[PDB]
């Protein structure tokens, strides 16, 4: 004993009725037992749609008047006489009604068969449901940015269940436009030069705001949102408290100064590494708000969401910011256990080797240089870059950590990338005062130019 | 009085307890089943999971070569027999009396020599298309594949049934073959059972909690509508997925958008229409993946222990040691993976189908999204278990020569490792293995039966062997020794130790996208597969990187164990002394140096240590011509004999080589 | 067992050796040359005998036992081990203008001997073979691969009146009886 | 016997890899590229084969270029030419980071190189596109083959069932392509369609490497444990020739530059010397045969019967009869 399920929120109310029930059953016999089927008057209708296919032309207003009697259409059609609409009319809604059971596969079926079937109306079906699909995505990107204003206007409002929801919808509507997008791109290959890439950034910027609506959404689900400003009310939520952590990183960038002497960088940070990759596009952005400064951490976090509207920034280094500013609130946060943040690498589908990466990239700012090494030596973690071997040794240089260097060198053996890094490594050696080693690595080094240097 | 079905009963055995049956039904299909008479209060009979034939047709896409498809599937282990392929063979060759007394590594080249002869038979025309041809190749192997079939189903027909009452083995007679009946365990007994039994089953052997026995007989029931409609393409999506070392939990829900594309019934709507008689679906399946794991605290490296009586220690080397034997144990270790594989397929798909439901239809509050996330970690890893076990349990050993085996095991002993002088003794075998049975044979069988006998709960002249009980816990232990986080290594030495160093490095390539045990000892046994492959480069690399793990992994701090206990130098030091001279021993030049040179940072005022390292670099480097490399490898010596005694073999060299100018 | 064991799996012996090689020996039955080849085709069956030791965890017979299978003329017979592996165990015997009886195959052990009863449509036969615990003189092997009762069967007369007996036509088999028992 | 070397060069640091330049494109027929332990050098080798007034051989260095990191593989592009001005040195490396260097260089003072990065272990095969050198194909220990275009970006991949040893790049059929695996499969693959064409066995594991031969397409050539191997792909999926050769393993392949029936093998680097030989399908023997101290690499001359080997801070060169 079964029900179908509920095309729309709220159900029409023909969906309650007992007609809409499916269940099973035996039948006890003189002779033995029979078994059967009740499937209800939606499964009815369905499986009636199902097999008047080959006929459907003259059929739609028999499945129109059906499924306005089984609660298969919108509660908006009851007050209508099916004799005051259309075939067209009355066809928009029983396909309404054949994707309220399911989801996509119907439009990507008719885009698929459009381009195979040569017919003008079909050539100018494509062109409608791109031009009807592009104006979807804007249209639900106004309304997501007319919903979330709550989150970052500093108000503290709470949100309604009714706006979670009507920001969930506006994701998974963004989600299936994207979808319909890369319908498109896939298969209508014989579009011209500025047709594709018309098509292409339609795409692309359609992509990268399912990704903004997929982050603010998990940022409000993880108790971070709205972002509410420091005032003493007892609660059991996490907050960005920016003063905290700029407070930790302008006085660690004063560490390194004080230490280097002009010997060694002050921007030593792995952050301002990671940063640094990024440069005018994120630089430029943590100084729109005001006490933004271009340099981690960022004064909102606005300012860590519109990071994932990027263009010319990829998602595994949008991810990288986002969990080493977790790591700082978490470590913000140490007399409690609030779990959600850790679902992040997961809800992202993140490798556990560029977590350990940035945990082990965090470490070292945060001055362990035990955890912090032996993290980047556990076997999954990701293979680093060359900068960021140049980067760890003059972290540990500019530090005075003589045997972290070598230890690292040790156990990484890493591309020595230029004359600097050359410089580096000789350095490296010869301040543990390893002095046979530091000769021969000079001798594999000393060129026919840079020798006497 | 027990009744039958309508089934045409072919024969039967008796117990003191139970009758055991075995028909033809009516189609003719193989069928045996048992009951108990004394106990058995419902007259339900028991059902035996039956071996399949090979299936009728083979799948092959548009990125593969027809003949490998068919290579494969005709020599992969269990589906066919040498009896069927040698029947198939003579009469496809159309042939006089041959008596083909053909190896499996003899028979693929008769056999693909054979379609070759006869698809070259076919081309009639001088110019013809790659499309005519993959045509011809795949009717022409289909032609052969059918003909083997219908061997092996001719071969399959049941005869009798035979009990021993001694041992409760119980074997199925076959025409060609003998077959042998092994206990399912509870997971993979739930998931194989047909529907109207698993509404027939008894809750009360699941858990003390009927209401925790009735979540999990319901999880079955969604992931059992996942097998019953689960396509081809998509459990090829899955291994291809797995074998390409990619996410198992993408190609779960791709799977998952591909079957809501295609529902063509309302099979998604009986799944969560089963998913609501569950009340708490992450405790059932965190149950399930309890039940389908293997990582346990035993210290199973301790063989025939020396206080034990030779003739008892004697007497069970030679426990379960035939080769009939290791082949049961080893395709009980192949059926338990590739079942559970399946249920780990399922289990992701239906986790994937949970967090596409969420708090917007049946529960809700995200503590359920990361407690099912918190699972979904275990069902990945889980399902590469099983799949790299599957693998090891189908991929095939190489037919080394005695001679690459022997030299092998002269430059293994140099790294003192190995009382492994009975690996000589049993290499008088007249078939090729998996990587999995040569494991169980010359490795795992030795510690299995070695821990099962430690301990006996009573005296040895007066235990008997219950096979129910033997075939179980032994194929369970030989699945934690091929456990993918083992810290033995075992597995991974026996490959190295039989020269399988093809298989090593793609077991060690499937193995480090995701496990994060033993690393080191991988790197360094793919150090191995470089060195013995001519890569010695890149082996020298493996061996700096493995370096970095010495002092945390039970191979690496069993590498660096001597007689000698003067420990003053390093751990490194006493792995890169092991490595030093195997390079040595080799005799390869830049490597001796490059490590030399790293070791050097590691290294230490370590007398002794220094004054025997140093005599291995002066020789083999004199041995090997590099002699200025010799004459600081010769200044560097602390002991005043060695100094003295290596110059004694550097002036004769110098001399005797007419190296007079160096002199 | 600590369980309850409510199904079994079917694992198939399918061994990748080269062909088994039964060993084939014509049991030539003086006096069936008279036979009239409206030769009775029964169908086939096979059966299987186990040591009385074959579950101790220290006998010579331990995890040992002998199957058999029958066609036409024809009887094939195995001994079979999970322990070591058991040299000339195959063997075939072919019984001249005769068919084998389906199930017509029965084995007894003695302290000294394997004793082997076997009838055709028209003659009754015994094989003896040793038993493993006079073969072998020792609760230690040490041998790799050990010899099968089998081994030895190249010195049996088949021929022997006291082996071999031409089932007498008064009292006479029941027609196209494929049932029987023997014992000793 | 041995065969002592017809020439030889001595080098400032190991030779690993080298491979003459395949192309006629403007005077380039007589470079040389080789690897080291730091770096890439360019040259030119003349012989008194090829020009009348050489006494034996004239080498000159054209450029070296350092990176930090060994030279493990070398591929050229046909673009490259001294006919120009300024001339064009183009070509590509892996090296022991897992990475693709490609190079373009005006023989300048300069040290320009641009990287690849997406292999996750070695890379054993490097090929150019054959033709208009835009693409660059590379097997990898990895399990996969991969296209790259020169704007650093993988355009297609393959992948494989066991590490990839081998590739060739076909010169007219510009869309086929022949990867070799080390479980002892040759593949060929079709760039287009991007699928599998046919396969053929080594019945050897592992195969070490494998080469496509550009004097007639229907020749393969490779070594697998003991044995050297040819195929003839208008036949059998199995080598229609198979011969041990190494007893000690074999490591690499190389047809011959000019003649579809002259190839030669390398053993592997054997306690003092690698042992090398030149075979000829009209013999049932080696016409040469030749050992190096820690010999390494294998290629042959554009136009000369003519090979060589790199080893202990050298290289070295062999002629042989055809």
């Amino acid at each position: 004993l079964n029900r179908g399920v509920p095309p729309s929120y709220p159900p029409p109310e023909q969906f309650f009725n007992p007609s809409t029930y499916n269940f099973d059953a035996t039948c006890l016999l003189n002779s033995g037992v029979v078994h059967l089927t009740c499937t209800g008057f939606q499964k009815e209708t369905l499986t009636f749609l199902k097999k008047s296919g080959p006929s459907l032309n003259e059929l739609i207003p028999d499945g129109y008047n059906r499924c306005l009697v089984a609660g298969l259409l919108s509660p908006r059609f009851v007050d209508v006489q099916p004799s005051s609409l259309s075939q067209e009319e009355q066809l928009e809604a029983i396909l309404s009604a054949a994707i309220q059971t399911s989801s996509l596969g119907l439009l990507t079926g008719y885009i698929r068969r459009w381009i195979t079937e040569e017919q003008p109306n079909s050539a100018t079906n494509l062109r409608f449901v791109l031009e009807w699909t592009w104006n979807k995505v804007v249209l639900t990107k106004e309304e997501f940015d007319r919903l979330c204003v709550p989150l970052f206007d500093g108000s503290c409002h709470f949100m309604d269940p009714q706006t979670i929801q009507s920001i969930q919808q506006c994701y998974l509507l963004l989600s299936n436009l994207n979808i319909v997008l890369s319908c498109f791109a896939s298969e209508a290959r014989e579009i011209t030069e500025r047709g594709l890439i018309d098509l292409s950034n339609k795409f692309v910027v359609s992509h990268l705001i399912c990704q903004y609506a997929q982050v603010v959404l998990w940022f409000s689900h993880s108790g971070l949102l709205p972002e509410g400003i420091d005032d003493s009310v007892q609660l059991s939520r996490l907050c960005y408290n920016y003063p905290v952590i700029q407070n930790y990183y302008t006085s660690r960038r004063q560490k390194f100064e004080r230490l280097s002497r002009g010997k060694w960088n002050p921007d030593c940070l792995m952050i301002d590494g990671l940063v640094s990759q990024l440069g005018e596009r994120i630089e430029k952005l943590w100084k729109r708000d005001e006490g933004g400064t271009g340099k981690y951490p960022p004064a909102s976090l606005h300012a860590v969401l519109d990071m994932y509207l990027l263009d010319g920034v990829t998602e595994a280094a949008k991810h990288s910011i986002t969990i080493y500013l977790l790591l700082d609130i978490m470590y913000s946060f140490p007399n409690k256990t609030d779990t959600p943040i850790e679902s992040f690498p997961t809800v992202f589908a993140i490798s556990w080797g560029q977590v350990k990466l940035i945990q082990g990239f965090w470490l070292i700012d945060h001055n362990d240089y035990e955890s912090g090494l032996d993290l980047l030596f556990h076997p999954a973690t990701a293979k680093p870059l060359s900068w960021q071997h140049s980067k760890i040794i003059q972290a540990f240089m500019s530090q005075g950590e003589h045997r972290q260097a070598l230890r690292y060198i040790q156990t990484m053996k890493p591309t020595v990338s230029s004359g600097n890094d050359v410089i580096l490594h000789l350095t490296v050696l010869l301040f543990n005062r390893c002095m046979v080693e530091a000769w021969n690595f000079l001798r594999q080094h000393c060129n026919r130019l840079n020798i006497e240097e | 009085s027990l009744f039958t079905s309508q089934e045409t009963l072919i024969d039967f055995a008796l117990t003191s307890t139970d009758i055991w049956a075995l028909w033809h039904d009516a189609e003719n299909q193989t069928v045996v089943k048992y009951i108990n008479f004394e106990h058995n209060v419902a007259g339900q009979w028991n059902p035996v999971f039956m071996q399949p034939l090979p299936e009728e047709e083979i799948v092959i896409r548009d990125d593969q070569d027809p003949r490998e498809m068919y290579l494969q599937s005709l020599f992969t282990p269990g589906q066919f027999t040498n009896e069927a392929l040698c029947k198939a063979l003579q009469i496809f060759c159309r042939g006089t009396e041959r008596n083909l007394d053909l190896s499996w590594s003899e028979l693929k080249k008769e056999v693909t020599l054979a379609v070759e002869n006869e698809l070259q038979g076919s081309v009639t025309e001088y110019e013809f298309s790659q499309e005519e041809f993959r045509n011809l190749q795949q009717e022409f192997w289909c032609k052969f594949y059918a003909c083997c079939l219908q061997y092996q189903e001719a071969l399959s027909h049941p005869l009798a049934l035979h009990l021993n009452p001694h041992t409760n083995m119980v074997c199925l007679l076959k025409k060609g073959y003998l077959s042998f009946l092994i206990p399912s365990s509870l997971v993979d007994h739930l998931y194989l059972l047909p529907y109207e039994n698993l509404l027939t089953e008894d809750e009360t052997t699941i858990s003390d909690d009927v209401d925790i026995a009735r979540d999990v007989i319901c999880l079955i029931k969604c992931l059992r509508l996942i097998e019953e409609s689960v396509t081809v393409d998509m459990s090829v999506i899955m291994e291809m997925s797995c074998y390409n070392l990619q996410s198992p939990e993408k190609a779960a829900e791709q799977i998952l958008e591909d079957m809501i594309t295609i529902d063509v019934e309302n099979v998604m709507e009986d799944i969560c229409s089963k998913l609501q008689e569950i009340r708490n679906p992450i405790h059932a399946i965190g149950l399930l993946i309890r039940e389908m794991d293997y990582e346990t605290e035993v210290e199973m490296e301790k063989g025939f222990n020396p206080a034990q009586p030779l003739n008892i220690r004697m007497n069970l080397t030679q426990l379960y040691g035939s080769n009939t034997a290791g082949y049961i144990v080893c395709r009980g270790v192949h059926k338990i993976a590739s079942t559970r594989f399946l249920i780990c397929r399922d289990l992701l798909i239906l986790q994937q189908l949970l967090m596409r439901l969420g708090d917007a239809v049946i529960w809700g509050t995200g503590q359920l999204f990361q407690a099912q996330q918190d699972l979904l970690h275990r069902t990945a890893p889980l399902l590469l278990s099983y799949y790299l076990i599957k693998w090891g349990s189908e991929c095939l050993a190489t037919d080394v020569p005695l001679d690459t085996l022997e030299s092998n095991l002269q430059h293994l002993s140099v790294l003192e490792l190995t009382d492994s002088g009975a690996l000589m003794a049993n290499r008088f075998v007249s078939s090729p293995q998996t990587i999995v049975e040569l494991f169980f044979q010359e490795v795992a069988r030795k510690h299995i039966i070695s821990h099962l006998f430690s301990q006996p709960k009573a005296p040895l002249s007066q235990t008997g062997l219950n096979w129910p009980e033997m075939i179980t816990a032994i194929t369970s232990y030989l699945l934690q020794l091929l456990w993918p986080s083992n810290p033995g290594c075992l597995f991974l030495e026996c490959l190295m130790g039989n020269c399988q160093y093809v298989q090593l490095q793609d077991y060690i390539q499937l193995l480090h996208p995701w496990c994060q045990v033993n690393v080191g000892s991988c790197r360094f046994m793919l150090g191995r597969c470089y060195l013995v492959t001519g890569e010695g480069q890149k082996a020298l690399e493996c061996f700096c990187q493995a370096a970095s793990e010495v002092g945390k992994e039970e191979f690496l701090d069993r590498l660096i164990r001597s007689e000698d206990g003067e420990i003053v130098s390093t751990p490194r030091l006493q792995y890169y002394d092991k490595v030093l001279r195997l390079l040595d021993v080799i005799g390869l030049p830049e490597l001796v140096i490059q490590l030399a040179t790293s070791a050097i940072t590691e290294a230490g005022d370590d007398w002794k240590s220094q004054a025997t390292l140093r005599t291995c670099i002066f020789k083999h480097h004199l041995d090997l011509g590099h002699n200025s490399q010799a004459y600081e490898a010769l200044t560097q010596i602390p002991d005043s004999s060695r100094q003295l005694d290596c110059l004694r073999q550097l002036v004769v060299v110098l001399c005797e080589r007419s190296q007079l100018q160096d002199l | 067992a600590g369980a309850l064991e409510r199904s079994f799996v079917e694992l198939s012996g399918a061994e990748r050796e080269r062909p088994r090689h039964f060993r084939e020996f014509t049991v030539c039955s003086i006096g069936t040359a008279n036979a009239v080849a409206g030769a009775v085709k029964y169908s086939e069956s096979a059966g299987g005998f186990y040591y009385v030791e074959s579950g101790k965890l220290f006998s010579v017979t331990r995890n040992r036992f002998i199957h058999w299978k029958t066609s036409g003329d024809t009887l094939e017979l195995m001994e079979e081990s999970l322990d070591i592996n058991l040299l000339n165990n195959a063997i075939r015997l072919k019984f001249q203008n005769c068919s084998v009886l389906p199930g017509g195959v029965y084995v007894s052990e003695t302290q000294n001997r394997v004793i082997i009863l076997m009838l055709t449509n028209q003659t009754v036969h015994r094989l003896l073979l040793p038993h493993p615990s006079r073969m072998y003189r020792s609760e230690l092997v040490v041998d790799s691969q050990m010899q099968s009762i089998f081994t030895d069967i190249g010195k049996v007369d088949f021929t022997d009146p006291c082996n071999y007996q031409l089932i007498p036509a008064v009292p006479g088999i029941s027609p196209n009886s494929t049932a029987s028992t023997a014992w000793l | 016997a041995s065969r002592n070397a017809a020439y030889t060069v001595d080098c400032e640091d190991y030779v690993h890899v080298v491979e003459f330049n395949p192309f006629e494109n403007g005077d380039s027929g007589n470079l040389i590229a080789y690897g080291g332990n730091n770096y890439v050098v360019i040259g030119t080798c003349t012989f008194q084969e090829e020009e009348a007034d050489v006494e034996g051989i004239q080498y000159k260095t054209l450029r070296t270029f350092h990176h930090g990191v060994r030279v493990d593989g070398i591929a050229w592009s046909p673009e490259t030419r001294l006919d120009s001005l300024p001339p064009v040195i183009k070509f590509c490396t892996s090296a022991a980071d897992m990475k693709i260097r490609l190079f373009t260089s005006d023989l300048q003072d300069k040290n320009e190189y641009k990287v690849l990065e997406g292999h996750t272990d070695f890379i054993n095969g490097l090929v150019f596109d054959p033709k208009e050198g835009q693409e660059i194909a590379s097997v990898s220990d990895d399990h996969t083959c991969r296209i790259w275009n020169l704007e650093g970006v993988q355009t297609a991949h393959f992948v494989l069932h066991s590490p990839g040893m081998s590739v060739c790049w076909h010169p007219e059929e510009t869309f086929k392509l022949m990867v070799a695996e080390k479980n002892g499969t040759i593949r060929f693959y079709d760039l287009l369609a991007q699928q599998a064409i046919l396969s053929l066995e080594s019945e050897q594991v592992p195969l070490m490497s494998a080469h496509w031969c550009l004097k007639n397409t229907f020749k393969v050539g490779a070594v697998a444990g003991n044995d050297w191997l040819i195929w003839d792909i208008t036949r059998s999926s199995y080598p229609q020739n198979k011969r041990p050769v190494h007893m000690d393993r074999a490591c690499l392949f190389r047809w011959s530059t000019i003649s579809e029936n002259l190839f030669a093998t390398t053993g592997y680097p054997g306690k003092m010397a690698s042992q090398f030989q030149i075979h000829h399908l009209g013999h049932p023997q080696p016409i040469l045969m030749g050992s190096v101290a820690v010999g390494s690499g294998l290629s042959w001359h554009r136009t000369l019967p003519l090979c060589v080997i790199g080893g202990d801070h050298k290289l070295l060169f062999w002629v042989t009869e055809v």
